């Protein structure tokens, strides 16, 4: 039999089969409901659209995300998401397939327990397993040591691993990610008159971010370059027409990752939490960690982010070590790729949580050595 | 028409990468040599002070 | 057939064949176990690393020494050490080779008896013999008289020998050695801010000691020289970067050998236990003993220790005798070299403890005239 | 003339006059700076708030601690702390008051040297003296022998003293303390759903710890009791309503003192380091040390710490001994009380360091006989 690999993430569902090179179903993790009245009798319209259909009916729906920061907040919505993923995108019967789920470090425990309970009671899968996103990223990267920085859409986290041993006291988790970058871009785009307030203009702003934003290698020099020239100013065409022109806020948006004070957060940038995780690890694995700094997740896809991260970590660490940043082109799907590798490993077929184990030990069996 | 520009940039890039590699090689070489020479001179200098107090 | 020569020591295993000029397997006498959880499934990692592999995996393991002061405290660990030595470093079958083991004077008797029992029951060797480290050092030195000072890593001892007769009432044993010097250096390095607490930072401190420490010919004058100048201050580069600078504690560390009150011990320095052993011997061999004062073992490898020892013993003994200190460059391996010489001697092939003798007389046969 | 006793500690400054029964001024050693912009013109607000004031404006400020683990890292805001202590809490001119300050064992030397340089040049005190915290704790406890465990907020140490003589080779120092317990509690509350990330929320977590945590007498039985019953849950009220309930976390937090592997440290618990510091001492005084085990400092204030530690040390020591744990109710002020006693002794008035003494011998005079 084959196992499914559902990388829920927070803002993009990625599912597929264990043993493939890529997911076969990538769609947004949104659930939309109509907000207007509806006049044409016989239209027979539905009450809630899931996934990629909601993005077509944006102008009529209110789009809600069922996952805020890794954490699931709307369990009925999330159950709809899973039902859509199993039956409409993949077209499989979940009572014949083990399912490997992913989760971020340092989430509530009820999240994981309720996820297991759903997967066994509602969808009736034979086995299931919840994996950490950073470990799976390291599987897909081909390493066995290295400090991984998995910046998704809800959370950002560093997880240092050495020789296959993870150092839990050095795990860092930050709640700044692509969703906060989108909100900051919505906010600073009002300096030029453009206003995006609806829950469906957030998708337009996310598209603008993905297509035009980039990380500056030096922030003050790019500030001055934008103040003087106009060579970095680019245009974008809305779904309506009426092109908008983006100036220096092409690189002020992702700079929030290195200066979280822009959105009023207290914490330090990703370049500094990475270094603090290093310095919290031992002394005789720090050289390997410096040399194996692995990036994954969608928020690491900006142009120039690897070069910026290297410049910063190099200015932080001692001057005698080679600091190297691994940033594959298929970063966004690294967690899923690693999940497929892991679930196909023949050694892993004894780590599943079978259904009988659950029936006899309750949902608490998730936090056991299968953690 | 810019493909010639692209190719020329690739060529100068390759040249600069070879240059950087050779410079790193010479750098690490000379650095090993300087460190080893300093080790030797410090050792033998301490030995000189020891034979000096010996003479005294 | 050939005999093996395993100089267990306390902190460095040295093994080889009888009839060679040097040991062919020198590795630390440590056994490491992982202390973190281990996340990558399929890693298939082991549960305990022995020898030189543990020093590579330092940052992940807890390193334990199975020998405290000559005495073996963890018999399972020591059995792992021996298994590694026989099968992985030497690649020999111990049921075809006699084995010569070494031990320090004045150890418990159960140490030696249990060692014999292990070597005959577990490893199944045909013969075995336990030798004293100082006697073997004197074999390797080419002497037949002389007072030998064998400062290893667990124990220090003087054993005066004259014309091949050892004087047991004059044997001295002190429990100050390289391990205590390492602990004292860890402690006094905190005066400059460097903190080494982990069981794997002790190895870094041991490296610092070996590479930078030296014995001062005069302690107050070097104290004043360090207080005034900076010409004796040297630097070291950790596995992490961040060089550390060592000042006057380059020579305060090994000075504990001549002033054991530094670590709160009651006893007297090595220069004074040597002289007390002399003065406890007869009156008409003291001149030869003064002239044949032999050093061996790793803790005698400091620069200037021979000159210091000579200055001290010369100030102690009467003014009319030539005091001479023999300190070969291959000091650290003297016990092993002498062991190889002894086991190759054709006269010795009748001093082995055969397996039938053991089977008939129990492990008590070790303390007989083969003592 | 009277002397000032300033037990600057690490996390609480306790000051007062020598000869009083308790410290007069007790406030957190915190320097806060505003991180937002400030709009109301005429507010005339200041740049940095110190001490107890900074906890009122805690929501606007970003709080720094000038002392990390006993050691002082930031010196400018430490001068700010001292200035606030002298002029705003005590209202005394330090030009006519000798000052007694405390420090933990096994600290850098530059700490003391800069401390006295500042106290003589910036504040112009006529005399000063730096004392060890454990000795003052023994003074206040009224013993003259006994092994004292002084768990503050940055550092934990054992100092065995017999008959008025301290045995320095048996002094242990551990960098696990109240701030590490606060960080572990922050990290462990996350699994229940609550997130505290800001330096201003670290103070709320410290309050939760102080008011709800306790040491379990038997850790496994308490874990089972929490996994079965619900009689352990207590509720706390955040500054904005939002009641939170904690179970396991009540005793899993201070258990880090007895199992430092919870926060990834390699060392042993406070009970085991106390026992090891006893076993480092001479065999004749271990009776009195077992019978006079003195606790002091804030981190020793959890309910059940004394009973737990007595149980542990009793199971470690031989069966013939009487183990006693001395834990006064005015425990967390013992260092200050002892400091006041000491500075109040007529025998002490010739052990200060004078102004001219310093002016002639430099700051190096701190380590000499005027200790
Ligand atoms: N090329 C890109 N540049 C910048 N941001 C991107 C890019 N592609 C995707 N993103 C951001 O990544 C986020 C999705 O990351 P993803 O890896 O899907 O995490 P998750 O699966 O947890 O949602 C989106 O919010 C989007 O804004
Ligand atoms: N060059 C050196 N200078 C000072 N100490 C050394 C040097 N080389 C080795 N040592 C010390 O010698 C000890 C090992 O001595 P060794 O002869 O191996 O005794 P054993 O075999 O009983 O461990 C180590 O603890 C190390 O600290
Ligand atoms: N009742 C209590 N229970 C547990 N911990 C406490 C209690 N009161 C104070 N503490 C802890 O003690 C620490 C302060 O100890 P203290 O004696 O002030 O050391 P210092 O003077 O070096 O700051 C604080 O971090 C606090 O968390």
């Amino acid at each position: 039999t084959t196992a499914l690999v559902c990388d829920n993430g927070s803002g993009l569902v990625k599912a597929g089969f264990a043993g493939d090179d890529a997911p076969r179903a990538v769609f947004p993790s949104i659930v939309g409901r109509p907000r207007h009245q509806g006049v044409m009798v016989g239209m027979g319209q539905k009450d809630s659209y899931v996934g990629d259909e909601a993005q077509s009916k944006r102008g009529i729906l209110t789009l809600k995300y069922p996952i805020e920061h890794g954490i699931i907040t709307n369990w009925d919505d999330m159950e709809k998401i899973w039902h859509h993923t199993f039956y409409n995108e993949l077209r499989v019967a979940p009572e014949e397939h083990p399912t490997l789920l992913t989760e971020a470090p340092l989430n509530p425990k009820a999240n994981r327990e309720k996820m297991t309970q759903i997967m066994f009671e509602t969808f009736n899968v034979p086995a299931m397993y919840v994996a950490i996103q950073a470990v799976l990223s390291l599987y897909a990267s081909g390493r066995t040591t290295g400090i991984v920085l998995d910046s998704g859409d809800g959370v950002t986290h560093n997880v240092p691993i050495y020789e296959g041993y993870a150092l839990p006291h050095a795990i860092m988790r930050l709640d700044l990610a692509g969703r906060d970058l989108t909100d900051y871009l919505m906010k600073i785009l009002t300096e030029r008159g453009y206003s995006f307030v609806t829950t469906a203009e957030r998708e337009i702003v996310r598209d603008i971010k993905e297509k035009l934003c980039y990380v500056a290698l030096d922030f003050e020099n790019e500030m001055a370059t934008a103040a003087s020239s106009s060579s970095l100013e680019k245009s974008y065409e809305l779904p309506d027409g009426q092109v908008i022109t983006i100036g220096n806020e092409r690189f002020r948006c992702p700079e929030t990752l290195f200066q979280p004070s822009f959105i009023g957060m207290e914490s330090a940038g990703i370049h500094e939490t990475t270094y603090n995780s290093i310095m919290k690890c031992d002394i005789d694995i720090r050289k390997d960690l410096y040399a194996n700094n692995v990036l994954s997740g969608g928020t690491t896809m900006y142009p120039g982010i690897a070069d910026r991260m290297q410049k910063e970590i190099t200015a932080l660490a001692p001057s005698t070590m080679k600091i190297k940043i691994i940033a594959p082109p298929e970063r966004k799907y690294s967690v899923w790729i690693g999940g497929s590798i892991l679930a196909s490993l023949s050694t892993f077929q004894q780590m599943w949580i079978s259904k009988q184990e659950y029936d006899e030990a309750g949902p608490s069996i998730v936090h056991r050595k299968c953690f | 028409s810019l493909q010639k520009k692209l190719k020329g940039t690739e060529d100068e890039l390759d040249k600069y990468s070879e240059a950087l590699k050779d410079a790193q090689e010479k750098l690490e070489l000379a650095e090993k040599k300087a460190t080893d020479a300093e080790a030797d001179v410090a050792s033998l200098n301490r030995r000189i002070q020891l034979v000096e107090e010996e003479l005294d």
